[PDB]
């Protein structure tokens, strides 16, 4: 019959997820131990939390 | 500089040579200990190395002629090189915590030596 009837909803879907992160490249401390300039002793290593 | 060297100078060839280095603390000589010197045009070469105890393994290449002399209570260690040759014209050091690893060992400078 005449009128006007609700069927269904509309939603635009999103594309193109963004991930954003700070700088957060503080200290990364490995040039201790991988790169030393002179290597630690056999039996004497180095501990470096 | 907290360690110092005393010995050198202009020597026939054939002379003796000593240097002195020391510290004061039983505690500050834990473990390791060695010697070692660079001459100009020369890579690295080092010669002997001892523990707390006084074990000593020495380069097989130029161990003919190491003697060292140990004390504790005056808490020092004296490398004793003889026959002053005429390649001996560069600095020498004594380590301490030798073995420590990359930031475990402190270094000295030297004294100039002249050989003909």
């Amino acid at each position: 019959e005449k009128g006007i009837y609700q069927t269904s909803n509309f939603r635009v879907q999103p594309t193109e997820s963004i991930v954003r992160f700070p700088n957060i490249t503080n200290l990364c401390p490995f040039g201790e131990v991988f790169n030393a300039t002179r290597f630690a002793s056999v039996y004497a290593w180095n501990r470096k939390r | 500089v907290q360690l110092v060297e005393s010995g050198g100078g202009l020597v026939q060839p054939g002379g003796s040579l000593r240097l002195s280095c020391a510290a004061s603390d039983f505690s500050f000589y834990d473990y390791e200990m060695s010697w070692v010197r660079q001459a100009p045009g020369k890579a690295l070469e080092w010669i002997g190395s001892m523990y707390h105890s006084g074990r000593t393994y020495i380069n097989p290449s130029l161990k003919s002629l190491v003697t060292i002399s140990r004390d504790n209570s005056k808490n020092t260690l004296y490398l004793q090189m003889n026959s002053l040759r005429a390649e001996d014209t560069a600095m020498y050091y004594c380590v301490s915590n030798w073995a420590s690893g990359s930031t475990g060992d402190y270094w000295g400078q030297g004294t100039l030596v002249t050989v003909s």
